[PDB]
C-alpha cells in the first residue's frame, strides 16, 4: 500500500522547463519573461484538473550558448513583481529600481535557483472566471477582457548581459520551474479536445473529435 | 409517493421525497465571521420559480448561470444592482413532469466557474470572444450548442465529478442540488462575476411512439440561501 | 573552519530533488489560507466518483457524436444475441477514455484495484424485460453464447424490478479481462413504449485502487 | 571531512537575503543606544496619523498652491448643488497624494482596510448651516442630487454646534468608492461675517490598515 | 414571470388533485385571482 504517487505535492512538484530566453550576438539586448505556468506545454492539460489552485514555486536558471559551450560571463537575472513596471529598454532604471529582486551569477557557477511565494491578493488562483474583472467595462467594440483575472500574475522575468558594453558569447537561457505546497480546489473534468488560445479556452467547432480512440462496432475487439 | 405541499414566504411548491432527496457538495452554506480580508431573510427566502423550458425530441441541453438567472428579476434581483458586494448559496430543485409511458434520462449537474467558449469560423476569422447575451443569458437561459464539450472542449463523460443528479423518468422525475458559496474572495459582485453555471443536459433522448405530446416541460425552481450583501447604492 | 570535502555530485541540477532554495521575498506575507469548499488532497478522490463509460464508438460526424454515452436496446432482432461488449483496462486506448479514471490513469503507468461498474437503465417505466451481465476474466476469451457466459461470473439484470444495477470489478494489475452484455430476455414494449430504448454506463474505482508511476500523455497546443 | 554537496544555486548574489556575513572590525563597540523620544519601529504607526488632504486642485501658479487644502463654502447659489467630491483610493492620483498615506502607498502596492476623513470647518462662531456628507461604494456613480445622496450612507452635518465630523469609510481594497459633499442647506453669515468661508478636510488610515507588497516611485537626484 | 412575485401557488396534477387558495382578506379593484 502507497498512495503517495498519487498526491499533489508528487503530481507537480517536478521541475519543467518553462521558459527558453534568446540572446544573440547580432534581440536588443535584454528579454522579459511574463511567467506563465504553461511553456512546459502539457501542465497547461494538468492544471485545468482544477479550479482553483494555490502553490509557492522555485525556479532555476540553467544558461549556456546554443553550442552548450560554457563562457564566463556575468548574468543579471531580475524578478519584477506584477503591477511594478517592466524594464522599458537595456537602461532604464528598472535594473537598478531594488524593489525588484535581481539575481547576479556567473555560468561558471552553477545554475541558479530561487523560490518565489504566492502572489495573488486573492486566496487561490483561478483557472476560470466565468464573468469579467472589478469592475465591469462598457463602451462596445470591446470584447476582450473576458475570463482574464490579472489576480492571477504572477510577475515577471528579465534578464541582461550585462551592460552597458555589448557581450561577446551568444546565450541561451534554459528556465525551470517547479511548485511546492500546492492545494487545489474544486475539481475540473479533463480538456478533450485541442487548445487554440492561451487564456482562453476556445475550440475548433469545424473540427470536433472524440475523446478517446474508436471502434467499427461495440460487439468487435 | 402521493401528497406534497410545500410553503415559505409568499412561494409555494409541489414536491415530495420518496427517491433520492439531496445531493450537497458536502457542506451546507453558512456565513463568516472574520475580519473580511446584510442578512435579508424575510423575503430573499422564496422559490423563484423560473420559466419551464420545453424539451424537444432533438434538444441539445440547456444552462443557466448564477446568479444572473435572478439578478434582473425578482426582490432579490433588485437589492443586487443596488449592493455591490454578494454571497450566497442556493437549493436548486429541478422538476419535470411526464408520463409513464416516455424515457429519456437527464443530467442536472452544477459547474462552478462555467467559463464558455464558441466556435471560431463565420468568415476566415481566427479570434473571437463570446458576447454578454452567451455569458449571461438570464432566466430564459441559453440553448447550448455543443453538448459533449459542453462549449468548453470539457467533455460530459466526465460531469459528474462536480455536484449532480441524474433524471431518469422510470425512476425519478425530480432533481434538488444544494449548493454553497464558491468563491477565492470571501466576496464578488454578483454582476460581473457569475459563479457557478447550472446546466441540463439530456444523454437518453427523450422518446414515444405516435401521437403522445412530443414535448414534456422541466420546471426548475431555486431558493436562495444564506444570502449575504454589505454596502448598497443609490436608488433611481 | 570546519573541514568539509565535496562529495562528488556537487554543482548538479536534479529536475526532482526536492531542496529548499532561497526565497526572493522574505518579508513578503502571501494572503492567508481561507476556506473554500472541495478541497482535493489526493487524486484516488476522482476516481471513486461515477463517470460515464464510452461504450459506443461512432463519430458520424458529429451531431450523432453524442450517441457514444448510450447503448442500443430493442425488441430487434430479439432474444440471445450479444448487446454490446467492452474492454476492462482504463490505461488501454480505450473506451474508457471517457471516464476522469482513463484520463487520469493516462498520466500513470501502474494500476491495481477493483472497479464498479454502474449501469442505469432510460427506458419507459413500463417496458420490462431481463439481461444477463458477465464477467470474464484475462485468461479465456468471449465465451461464445450465454450458456457459457451464465457459467462465468455473472449477474441477471431485470428493468422492470430495478433500473439501477452495479456491477463490481473484482481485481485487476499487471487479455485482460472483459465484459459481456447478453439479452437474457426479449424487450417487452407495452403498447405505446418505443421498441428501442437506450443505456448509459457508468464506471468509477474502488476504494483500493492505486496507481504508482508519474509519466505525462499526449496533447496539442498551437500559436 | 564532512561530506557536503553544493545544492544548486550557490555563489548567487541576492539583492533580498537575509544572510550573516563578516564583520569589517570585529573588535568595535558602536556608540550606545540611548533613549530618543518620538521613536518608530513600524510605518503603519505613521498610517494612522491625520494629516492634510489637498482636496482642491489649482497651482495657479505657485501663489494658489495653498488653496489645494481647503474648500469654497459661500452663501450663493445655495441649497442642493454639489460642494465637492473626490475619488476614495490613495493610490490613486491622487488628491490623497498630500497625505502621508498617499505617499507612503506610492511606497508599496496592495492597500486593504478603513479609512477616516476629518472636516474641519473655519467660518465665524456665528455663522451656521448644514451640509451632508454621503459615501458611495465603488460600484454605481456618483449620485445624481442630494435626494438620490440621502437614500446612501450619509452623515447631516451641522455648523454652529460642532466644527469636527468624522466619516468612516467600511472598507477598501484591489470606479473605486466616492465621498460626496452637499449644500444641503444655505451658509448663513449673520452682518459681519464672510460670505464665503473655506473647510480643512484631515485624513489618516484605521488600525486595521495594512500593506502588502513592496515597490519603489519616482523621484530625481542630481550632482 | 410577473406574476409568479404575487402570492402564488404550484399545483401539479399527477401528485395532488386538490388544491385550496386561501384569501386572505376582503371588505367593504378588489382583489383577483
Amino acid at each position: 500500500h502507497s498512495t503517495a504517487e498519487t498526491t499533489l505535492d508528487s503530481f507537480f512538484s517536478r521541475a519543467g522547463l518553462v521558459g527558453e530566453i534568446d540572446l544573440p550576438l547580432e534581440p536588443n539586448g535584454y528579454a522579459n519573461w511574463d511567467i506563465d505556468i504553461t511553456g512546459y506545454a502539457q501542465m497547461r492539460r494538468k492544471v485545468e484538473l482544477f479550479t482553483y489552485m494555490r502553490f509557492d514555486a522555485e525556479f532555476t536558471f540553467v544558461a549556456c550558448t546554443p553550442t552548450g559551450e560554457v563562457v564566463p560571463q556575468l548574468l543579471q537575472y531580475m524578478f519584477v513583481p506584477p503591477g511594478a513596471p517592466k524594464p522599458d529598454s537595456r537602461e532604464s532604471l528598472a535594473w537598478q529600481t531594488a524593489t525588484n529582486p535581481s539575481v547576479f551569477v556567473k555560468l561558471s557557477d552553477p545554475p541558479a535557483q530561487v523560490s518565489v511565494p504566492f502572489m495573488s491578493p486573492a486566496s487561490a488562483y483561478q483557472w476560470f472566471y466565468d464573468g469579467y474583472p472589478t469592475f465591469g467595462e462598457h463602451k462596445q467594440e470591446k470584447d476582450l477582457e473576458y475570463g482574464a483575472c490579472p489576480n492571477n500574475m504572477m510577475g515577471t522575468f528579465s534578464v541582461r548581459t550585462v551592460g552597458t558594453s555589448k557581450s561577446k558569447y551568444p546565450l541561451v537561457v534554459r528556465i525551470y520551474m517547479r511548485m511546492k505546497h500546492v492545494r487545489a480546489w474544486i475539481p475540473r473534468p479533463m480538456r478533450n479536445q485541442n487548445y487554440l488560445f492561451k487564456a482562453n479556452p476556445n475550440y475548433a467547432g469545424n473540427s470536433i473529435k472524440p475523446t478517446g480512440a474508436s471502434r467499427t462496432a461495440i460487439t468487435t475487439l | 409517493d402521493r401528497v406534497a405541499q410545500l410553503t415559505i414566504g409568499n412561494s409555494t411548491i409541489t414536491t415530495q421525497e420518496a427517491a433520492n432527496i439531496i445531493v450537497g457538495y458536502g457542506e451546507w452554506p453558512s456565513y463568516c465571521s472574520d475580519s473580511d480580508a446584510t442578512r435579508p431573510d424575510v423575503s430573499v427566502n422564496r422559490f423563484y420559480t423560473l420559466d419551464t423550458k420545453l424539451w424537444e425530441k432533438s434538444s441539445k441541453g440547456w444552462y443557466w448561470k448564477f446568479p444572473d438567472v435572478l439578478t434582473e428579476t425578482g426582490v432579490f434581483g433588485q437589492n443586487a444592482q443596488f449592493h455591490y458586494l454578494y454571497r450566497s448559496g442556493f437549493c436548486i430543485h429541478v422538476q419535470c413532469n411526464a408520463s409513464k409511458f416516455h424515457q429519456g434520462a437527464l443530467l442536472v449537474a452544477v459547474l462552478p466557474e462555467y467559463v464558455i467558449g464558441t466556435v471560431a469560423g463565420g468568415t476566415g476569422t481566427e479570434d473571437s470572444h463570446p458576447p454578454y447575451k452567451q455569458t449571461q443569458p438570464g432566466a430564459d437561459g441559453f440553448e447550448l450548442q455543443h453538448p459533449y464539450v459542453l462549449d468548453a472542449g470539457i467533455p460530459i463523460s466526465q460531469l459528474t465529478v462536480c455536484p449532480h443528479q441524474w433524471i431518469n423518468l422510470r425512476t425519478n422525475n425530480c432533481a434538488t442540488i444544494i449548493v454553497p458559496y464558491i468563491n477565492a474572495l470571501p466576496f464578488d459582485s454578483a454582476l460581473n462575476h457569475c459563479n457557478f453555471g447550472l446546466l441540463v443536459v439530456p444523454i437518453s433522448p427523450l422518446d414515444y411512439d405516435q401521437g403522445a405530446t412530443p414535448v414534456i416541460p422541466i420546471t426548475i425552481t431555486l431558493a436562495p440561501m444564506c444570502s449575504e450583501f454589505a454596502g448598497l447604492r443609490q436608488a433611481v | 573552519g570546519f573541514p568539509t570535502e565535496l562529495k562528488p555530485g556537487t554543482n548538479q541540477f536534479l529536475t526532482t530533488d526536492d531542496g529548499v532554495s532561497a526565497p526572493i521575498l522574505p518579508n513578503f506575507h502571501p494572503t492567508p489560507c481561507i476556506h473554500i469548499p472541495g478541497e482535493v488532497r489526493n487524486l484516488l478522490e476522482l476516481c471513486q466518483v461515477e463517470t460515464i463509460l464510452e461504450v459506443n464508438n461512432v463519430p458520424t460526424n458529429a451531431t450523432s457524436l453524442m450517441e457514444r454515452l448510450r447503448f442500443p436496446v430493442s425488441a430487434q432482432a430479439g432474444k440471445g444475441e450479444l448487446c454490446a461488449v467492452f474492454r476492462a483496462d482504463p490505461g488501454r486506448s480505450g473506451p474508457w477514455q471517457s471516464t476522469l479514471l482513463g484520463q487520469l490513469c493516462g498520466y500513470y503507468t501502474q494500476w491495481s484495484g477493483s472497479l464498479e461498474v454502474t449501469f442505469m437503465f432510460t427506458g419507459s417505466f413500463m417496458a420490462t424485460g431481463k439481461m444477463l451481465i458477465a464477467y470474464t476474466p484475462p485468461g479465456g476469451p468471449l465465451p461464445k453464447d450465454r450458456a457459457t457466459a451464465m457459467l462465468g461470473t455473472h449477474v441477471i439484470w431485470d428493468f422492470g424490478l430495478q433500473s439501477s444495477v452495479t456491477l463490481v470489478i473484482p481485481w485487476i494489475s499487471n487479455t485482460t479481462g472483459l465484459v459481456s452484455i447478453w439479452y437474457q430476455t426479449n424487450y417487452v414494449v407495452p403498447i405505446g413504449a418505443p421498441n428501442t430504448a437506450y443505456i448509459i454506463a457508468l464506471a468509477a474505482a474502488q476504494k483500493n485502487f492505486t496507481m504508482q508511476l508519474c509519466k505525462d500523455a499526449s496533447d496539442i497546443l498551437q500559436t
